[PDB]
DNA sequence: TTAGAGAATTGGAGAGTGTGTTTTTTTTTTTTTTT
DNA sequence: ACACACTCTCCAATTCTCTAA
């Protein structure tokens, strides 16, 4: 056989390398200021997510990363279990 | 106020001011990056003067222009025969006499593409000598392969010239004949110098490969060398 | 036959 | 066989010479044509070759033969023009039946050859083979017919009509009425022929104007000039206006609909109203060109392309990347964009209409067609007199036809009706917006109940069977009906018509429509947006409202709105105002903030608001920045109150009962 | 309204095949024989 | 025999459709 293809998958997201890093650091990473423009602060939010997206899965363009994440986010039940777990933690 | 674009700079002033004592060495060791940093600094300072002092001059005009630094008086002159492979990509100073100059050569800087079927057009940046042609036409409804094509006479070009510099007799070894080295010069400094002129120059000492044949990517082990001038005196 | 017009041709 | 084919071709050529020829005794250099004998049999046998052979075998080979031997250009036009000029001179003074017979039988062949072309999966392989070439030949026909003596053959055709206008309807035999249908059927074909559409077999993934044809020959502008000089517009205007008085409506009114469709098709109404001028706007456009040039310059390095050094960028966790180029040394934004741009992959992409010539439905209509000053004023005069004279009577007759015949319809007639309605209603609204001399009563037949029911029924039936082209066209028409209603309420029965227009069933349909638009072409989504704007505004000025607005607000509509908005580089200034009106409605008024916290919107505002995209001084930037400020303010508040939304921003919202309610609020 | 089971369309991995390659002045400085 | 240009083929990745809970 030819070599099988490599893909983004929910296992990567649920790994310690994956989504928990964002929730462990996002409160410290991003910082808005009224003292800078709407364009300035809007440009600031996407830095951390772009670098994180590259570190997670360097395959594809950034838009493709988001639009790929949409499918597995809607479909996979284990990922949805993790997400309801997050919002239950806030309900706690 | 005179509407001019180039600034001279004798490097010894970097040693006088305390904050730039180390920048002098970094200039000699890493010219390509440092000179670009200096250029973008000068342009920003020129904008800052008009906006801070709130003058009448057109901001768009200053934004349109390119500004360049031209360092000189870098240090001791170096003999033409004594340049060694450990001097590659460092700044150099030479003295000599001009033999001849070739006519101006057009050098491409920006490419222009046009779609054959839908007439969509794109301008593309040239870096490292390679044209980054698109894979498919980028119009959304005309996403087709092999669909763009180059239009030669709507590209943008720049001037290049080659000058032949000869060793002055003061340095020649005993019982030998003088040698020569080739200088590549661009834009402002193209047509400055004539046969028989005596000059001193300043530029990066470069080296590049050369192909074995025009058909294939096979390179030779020996490398060509030349000088890339940034100032003439 | 798989005939097809260039519907997207508008320049 | 090939020899049988060439035998028929040679038979057609010998018939193309038995027809007659000019006179060599004349000493007149050259004279006109001169007439043969057996010519009745020649024309009749040629008609038989079309009908009895080619149609029965479905070939178009016979048309290729007559095109080879150039019968139209060489014989038929001089025969008709000689008849016309002879009878014209006789009228100036103020067996002859046989001359008139030859005139009739020449015109019928002229209608037959220029008949427009249709291709399906049921057409023969012969016709599919011959489609591309007969298109070229019909283009030659259009040019030649409009050219001869500045188009004088068109005067013969209306004289044939005038013979049947002459005496009372009470006398007029069916064969008599067929002439009056035929003369308009001619003009429909002369307008309809236009440059070809390229078509190939999809076996492998890898212009048609002949050498004697050019655009200015074929443009609509030429047709306006040719029609005006040869006295056509008076004929159409007098025929349509007196249609009510006992011209048998059944024979005339559908072809007379097709004409009005066939040269309203490619006009924007703003081009007909102005709102050294050309040079002035050209200079302004050159300023815009300079701005684009400035944009390219701001990303251009000073020193040459081989001077460049190298750059290294270190992330958190001390990992390093590499990028080249001199501008990357200073601009981190450009470095970050350039880093991702090198990567190869793009996800491949999904794609709605076929079987109809080019129109508003499947082309970008931000591209005018261009008029001489005389042509502009003449065309304006024609359609203005048409509206002031003929519009209501024509629409009443054609609409009370179709209610009795809706089941039998074909897609052409539906799309024709729906794009005749829209054009004339919209044009009258704009003209009365401009000036007080015009009035809205000229187009008032559209509002009466039967036509409203019919447009509704077309939209209904088209949507149910998933026929999307008729759905698009019905969308456009229903938009114009709602706009006209909002005009008349700004001045009795109109409120009754509104209440019947907004029964709950129709609210279900009109709410359903934007959701499916996400998949389709750009024009479909734009139609959905404009219809939605009008629909919601009318129900705003009804004072029910809270029920209706909550019906609209949900994920798939927002998906369509963002998918449409990201192609802003192709769109108008006005559509973005409409989109941000809707976003204001969702975000501020309804306070359904949770919908828009999704990441692909945050990218779009960066792209659209940057120095890249929308102009620094266009009116759009006011709206965009004023929106983005409030958006990020509320987002700051939400994120600090509940840090879980950092992971929330990537994904759709979560529909679980117990956590979802607190998630949304 | 979600989701999962089955069918159809497309991409490009990668394997294969054929191909091309080495290789009469005219002007100007210098030595030599000839009248 | 050693880089190239071009052709051919198979296989699995992807989206679309139907069914039932
Ligand atoms: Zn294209």
């Amino acid at each position: 056989k030819r070599r099988p293809q490599v893909k983004l998958t929910a296992e990567k997201l649920l790994s310690d390398k994956g989504l928990p890093y964002v929730l462990k650091n996002a409160h410290k990473r991003i910082r808005i200021s009224s003292k800078k423009n709407s364009y300035d602060n809007l440009s600031n939010i996407i830095q951390f997510y772009q670098l994180w997206a590259h570190e997670l899965f360097p395959k594809a363009k950034f838009k493709d990363f988001m639009k790929i994440c949409q499918t597995v986010g809607k479909t996979d039940p284990v990922l949805r279990e993790y997400r309801v777990s997050l919002f239950r933690d806030e309900m706690g | 106020e005179l509407g001019t674009s180039n600034l001279n700079l004798d490097a010894r002033n970097l040693l006088a001011y305390k904050q730039t004592e180390d920048l002098y060495h970094q200039l000699l060791n890493y010219p390509q990056e440092v000179i670009s940093i200096m250029d973008q600094t000068i342009k920003d300072c020129m904008v800052s003067l008009i906006v801070d002092n709130n003058l009448d001059y057109d901001l768009d005009e200053i934004e349109t222009k390119f500004y360049k630094v031209r360092p000189y008086n870098v240090g001791s002159c170096k003999g033409m025969r004594e340049l060694n492979p450990n001097d590659i990509d460092k700044l150099i100073n030479l003295k000599g006499l001009v033999l001849r100059s070739t006519p101006v050569i057009p050098d491409m800087k920006v490419a222009f593409f046009k779609c054959n079927v839908c007439d969509h057009t794109m301008a593309v940046e040239i870096d490292r000598g390679v044209i980054q042609e698109p894979a498919r036409c980028e119009r959304i409804d005309c996403n087709e392969p092999n669909s763009m094509s180059l239009i030669h006479n709507r590209c943008s070009f720049a001037d290049k010239q080659v000058i032949k510099l000869q060793e002055t007799p003061d340095f020649v070894p005993d019982g030998q004949t003088p040698h020569s080295i080739s200088l590549c010069v661009y834009d402002e400094l193209v047509d400055s110098c004539r046969a028989g002129d005596r000059i001193e120059v300043t530029g990066t000492f470069r080296s590049i490969p050369i192909r074995a044949n025009s058909r294939q990517r096979v390179l030779k082990s020996l490398y060509k060398t030349y000088v890339d001038v940034v100032h003439v005196k | 036959f798989k005939s097809r017009a260039l519907n997207h041709v508008k320049k | 066989a090939d020899f049988s084919l060439t035998v028929l071709r040679a038979r057609i050529a010998l018939l193309a010479t038995a027809i007659g020829g000019p006179d060599y005794t004349s000493q007149i250099d050259p004279p006109p044509y001169k007439l043969g004998d057996d010519c009745l049999a020649c024309l009749k046998d040629l008609k038989r070759w079309f009908k009895l052979v080619d149609d029965q075998q479905k070939r178009w080979d016979v048309a290729m033969a007559v095109a080879e031997y150039r019968i139209l250009t060489d014989d038929l036009l001089p025969i008709l023009i000689d008849w016309e000029n002879k009878c014209s001179l006789a009228a100036k003074l103020a067996n002859k039946a046989y001359y008139d017979k030859i005139a009739l039988n020449c015109l019928q062949l002229l209608v037959l050859m220029t008949w427009p072309l249709i291709v399906t999966e049921q057409s023969s392989s012969n016709q599919i083979t011959l489609y591309g070439e007969l298109k070229k030949h019909q283009l030659v026909y259009k040019k030649t017919i409009l050219s001869m003596e500045s188009g004088k053959v068109l005067r013969a055709a209306i004289r044939l009509a005038l013979d049947v206008i002459k005496i009372d309807r009470l006398s007029r035999t069916p064969r008599d009425n067929m002439v009056l249908k035929l003369v308009l059927n001619f003009f429909r074909n002369v307008i309809a022929i236009e440059p070809g559409e390229f078509t190939i077999n999809t076996k492998k993934s890898m212009d048609t104007l002949p050498p004697n044809v050019s655009m200015d020959d074929i443009s609509l502008n030429t047709v306006i000039s040719s029609f005006h000089k040869n006295k056509v517009f008076g004929f159409l205007l007098t025929l349509t206006s007196s249609l009510s008085k006992e011209f048998d409506q059944d024979f005339i009114n559908i072809p007379l609909l097709e004409i009005m469709f066939y040269f309203t098709k490619d006009v924007n109404q703003e081009l007909l109203f102005p709102r050294t001028s050309a040079g002035f706007e050209l200079s302004k456009l050159l300023q815009k060109e300079h701005q684009m040039r400035k944009n390219v310059i701001k990303h251009t390095s000073a020193r040459h392309s081989r001077f460049g050094g190298l750059l290294s960028i270190q992330t958190p966790d001390k990992t390093r990347l590499t990028v080249s180029g001199s501008q990357a040394l200073v601009d981190e934004k450009i470095a970050l964009q350039k880093l991702d741009d090198s990567k190869k992959w793009n996800k491949r992409i999904i794609k709605a209409a076929e079987g109809l010539p080019n129109s508003l439905l499947n082309s970008q209509t931000g591209k005018a067609i261009f008029f001489t000053e005389s042509n502009g004023k003449h065309f304006k005069e024609f359609i203005n007199n048409f509206i002031d004279s003929g519009f209501n009577i024509l629409l009443h007759s054609v609409t009370n036809y179709f209610t009795t015949e809706q089941d039998r319809m074909v897609t052409l007639e539906q799309v024709e009706y729906l794009l005749f309605f829209a054009w004339f209603v919209k044009y009258q609204l704009l003209r009365s917006k401009i000036d007080n001399s015009a009035d809205i009563k000229q187009v008032s037949e559209a509002l009466k109940e039967v036509t409203f029911i019919l447009v509704s029924s077309l939209l209904r039936s088209a949507y149910d069977l998933k026929n999307w082209t008729v759905t698009h066209a019905g969308m456009i028409a229903f938009n114009e009906l709602l706009n006209l209603v909002s005009r008349t309420k700004a001045a009795t029965d109109i409120e009754f018509i509104v209440s019947r227009l907004f029964s709950d069933e129709r609210i279900q349909l009109l709410s359903n429509l934007p959701k499916i638009g996400s998949k389709y072409s750009l024009q479909f989504m734009k139609s959905c947006i404009e219809l939605t704007h009008s629909v919601l505004k009318v129900l705003e000025q009804y004072s029910n409202f809270q029920k209706v607005q909550a019906n609209y607000m949900t994920e798939p509509v927002i998906e369509t709105y963002i998918n449409f908005l990201e192609r802003f580089r192709e769109l108008e200034d006005d559509s973005i105002k409409k989109v941000f009106s809707f976003f204001h409605r969702v975000f501020v008024q309804a306070k359904e903030q949770a919908l828009l916290f999704r990441f692909d919107l945050i990218i779009l505002l960066r792209e659209m608001l940057s120095p890249d995209g929308l102009d620094r001084m266009s009116r759009s930037r006011k709206y965009v920045s004023q929106f983005s400020d409030y958006f990020l303010a509320r987002l700051k508040k939400r994120l600090k109150k509940s840090p879980a939304w950092f992971v929330g921003l990537l994904f759709p919202p979560l529909h679980n009962s117990e956590v979802g309610f607190y998630q949304r609020y």
